[PDB]
DNA sequence: TAATGCTTGTGCCTTTATTAAAGAGGAAAGTTGCGGTGGATTAAAGCACCATCGTGCGGAGAATACGATAAGGCTCTTGCTTCATTTGAAGTTATTGACAGTTGAATCGAGCCGCTCAATTGGTCAATTATGGAGTCAATAAAGG
DNA sequence: CCTTTATTGACTCCATAATTGACCAATTGAGCGGCTCGATTCAACTGTCAATAACTTCAAATGAAGCAAGAGCCTTATCGTATTCTCCGCACGATGGTGCTTTAATCCACCGCAACTTTCCTCTTTAATAAAGGCACAAGCATTA
């Protein structure tokens, strides 16, 4: 798969900013917000994959993602 | 097979707090996750407490100190009161 | 057979809590009153969260607790907010707030 | 015809999206992004649907919190428009 | 006579205190403050000397880090003078 | 043993700011910097005292302070 | 007898690490190679930190490693800095840095 | 009583790396604290990994996965290489 | 630029105290052997993930007019820095004493371990009611006048 | 303030699907007993924390003067916003295929338990030398001209 970071469209970033209470958004933000998002995913998915590699599985489950989030102090309820 | 969840017990608690209010399945899962997370935090704190003093036993004192260290303020005070009440009732029975 | 939860007057499963503590290998030996104390603390916390969530649901003219009401109850309470500051509630949204500068 | 002053519809959107709980990012683009990122760590990975849902929930929550901090930083500098330097400052103070 | 411009001695002090590793708060006032604070939690508490030393080390490290974040926040708002609002913003973003 | 918070003098706060790279300091800062400091101590000492109360001791040790700092993500080396 | 540390070619105490792991009750059983792997990892990390600290000490024309040199080595390295971001080192000070804005 | 530290082993490693450089007592204490902290982190991560898969034992694979999850990037890569080398040498002898 | 004041960087004596080195013991690691549990292997089947297709429709992309927000420039006044003097409170050293942390024993309370029973809970099916989609109306707020 | 127009809360209806209740099983918690550990209490040793005094002298307090930076005000230009049109690919519904995840049975292999040995590490002591203090001193930086 290639170039799917652009799939996070400008309206989606605008909606995420509005949910956070942002009133005006600069033009450059949509680029930076993408890169930041990528970094976050790189930090979580990696950890999740590690768990998947330790269980000798080839399917990444929700429990791996939950443990990976918990490792970074980002506890998530509703998928336990 | 069998998933170990507090789904009944929390429900019971709800029926003693809000008799006319129900709870959804997603909220049920969130409450179960919250209870599990708090249990793990308290258990790990009690384990560290026992290790620090070189004690092989976790007693009500260890759980009380873990509650004091984890839960903040009035939450900790009320939780300690409830735990002491329950332990006294269990011993007296 | 008086269950250990009825002896302490708790709705939570003291026996299941004892089994979980034993299976978790948190210590070599487990005291008699430790699972009772843990069950009481868990029951109190669940009762507090459910009371606040039910108040939030009633304030919204609803008779069923949804993740939104749990999120509102958690974030509107000082001590529960402190306890679960770093916790994400799925399908809960965010607490409605707007900075005073942004208002017209 | 009728035209709304700039910022009125922005405030309406702020009120609307803070009241809802739905996901704001489309599911398929996020799934494709997650698969593309994961392909760099292990080849031929299958993703459970709940795993992708949890990843989307976590990412959206993180971005909303980051935008709250960014808005605080922008308001601190006597502005209402958030800029990339606001995000950079928020991420630096957060320790990222 | 010689008079240094405002900020020259400030920069010299910044360079001097960043290279040293000594404690900056006097020991006795900090010890008295620690005892006064602890007397509210439990009456008749004795303190080891190393305990007070560790408390002072931790407090000084925390204050230095907080002042670094405050300086970042102040520079963000196009200023060089840190203000209480800078500390408030830094503590808010840090999650305190 | 009252108002010992004023023992954190203005020169001490100035030196702590200089170590952090601060060039100019507002007049009000010395007050605010005190209060937050107090809060920090209130968060650590409490926990330390809790440990001291669990060991049935009346002397607060350095190890208790190290544990209290570790609980708040403020790990300290050199006293372990 | 031939020591396990010597057998694995390590300077760290594989036997003491085994004793610590068994006393910590981290698991019901402990593998044969787990303490060896842990000792190797700890030895590598100690060697890295000590090498960087010795470089820092020799930079300042010193023949002794002090906490200042450890602090400089840890904060000047990206991986070590990431690993120990939330760690305060006593008698270490801070990295000498000044914002470019403040300079005259 | 007698306390247990890594002082001798840290000194051995230092003399192997920097033959002509010594270490102060305070720096040696800091290094000992660092070693203890890393050991605790790795052991706790290995315990969690064993618990997640319902495995009652900790093997070299658990420690390797804990190293990957805890140590970052090239540090983790080199640590894994060193651990694998040591385990192979231990097994072959 | 340039002299000049100044703070800091640098070379060398002293000592010292902070680390390098040695010894007894005693505590912990290595070795041996056995048993029984846990990990590795293979089969199997069901359950879930990936790929495909239709479609049709709401959301994304692009243009456009624009107005208001961000940035640059100017001033002024006031808040903070630098230096000088006085002092008062922290730092150091020596001393006392009494409180409390630690270690050692005895011991009785208490929790671990096995085996049995059955009572509680979890999976599955049926359903009804709180809730969601949809349409419609009135109340509310905003923008131009 | 007025008046028109866009937006949203509320009301009601129809559907709907999602939570609640009932039932079989299955499994695990309670009970009983025996047994070995541990944590409680007591006491003595001594480690050291708190209090004391005195001397010193260096850093904190205060003030004066100086000066530059933060904030308010003004202008402008440009760039994100609100609206409209076109299109496009997301999502829902159905399907097929397959691979891979969990469960079960088997076997072997590897680690815990226990006892003996032995040797390596950790207080106690002695020494020695790298660096802090002190002194003197050169050199680059800032400051006004």
């Amino acid at each position: 798969l290639r170039d799917n970071i652009q799939g996070i469209t400008k309206p989606a970033i605008r909606r995420l900013a509005r949910r956070g209470g942002v009133k005006r958004i600069s033009g450059l933000i949509y680029e930076e917000t993408r890169g930041v998002l990528k970094i976050f995913l790189e930090n979580v998915i990696r950890d999740a994959v590690t768990y998947t590699e330790h269980a000798r599985r080839k399917t990444v489950t929700a429990m791996d993602v939950v443990y990976a989030l918990k490792r970074q102090g980002r506890t998530l309820y509703g998928f336990g | 097979k069998n998933v170990e969840t507090y789904k009944i017990y929390i429900f019971k608690v709800l029926k003693q707090v809000h008799p006319d209010i129900g709870i959804s399945s997603k909220a049920m899962g969130i409450m179960n996750s919250f209870i599990n997370d708090i249990f793990e935090k308290l258990a790990q704190e009690s384990s560290k407490l026992a290790r620090y003093n070189k004690k092989p036993t976790i007693t009500s004192r260890e759980i009380q100190t873990a509650v004091r260290l984890v839960l903040p303020g009035e939450l900790a005070k009320h939780a300690v009161s409830e735990g002491t009440k329950a332990v006294t009732k269990f011993t007296s029975s | 057979s008086v269950s250990k939860s009825m002896k302490a007057g708790l709705q939570f499963p003291v026996g299941r809590i004892t089994r979980f503590l034993k299976k978790g290998r948190y210590a070599q030996r487990l005291g008699g009153g430790a699972p009772v104390y843990m069950a009481a603390v868990l029951e109190y916390l669940a009762a507090e969260v459910l009371e606040l969530a039910g108040n939030a649901a009633r304030d919204n003219k609803k008779s069923r607790i949804i993740p939104r009401h749990l999120l509102l109850a958690i974030r509107n309470d000082e001590e529960l907010g402190k306890l679960l500051s770093g916790v994400t509630i799925a399908h809960g949204g965010v607490l409605p707030n707007i900075n005073s500068v942004l208002l017209p | 015809p009728h035209r709304f002053r700039p910022g009125t519809v922005a405030l309406r959107e702020i009120r609307k999206y803070q009241k809802s709980t739905e996901l704001l990012i489309r599911k398929l683009p996020f799934q494709r992004l997650v698969r593309e990122i994961a392909q760099d760590f292990k080849t031929d990975l299958r993703f459970q649907s709940s795993a992708v849902a949890a990843l989307q929930e976590a990412a959206e929550a993180y971005l909303v919190g980051l935008f709250e901090d960014t808005n605080l930083c922008a308001i601190h500098a006597k502005r209402v428009t958030i800029m990339p330097k606001d995000i950079q400052l928020a991420r630096r103070i957060r320790g990222e």
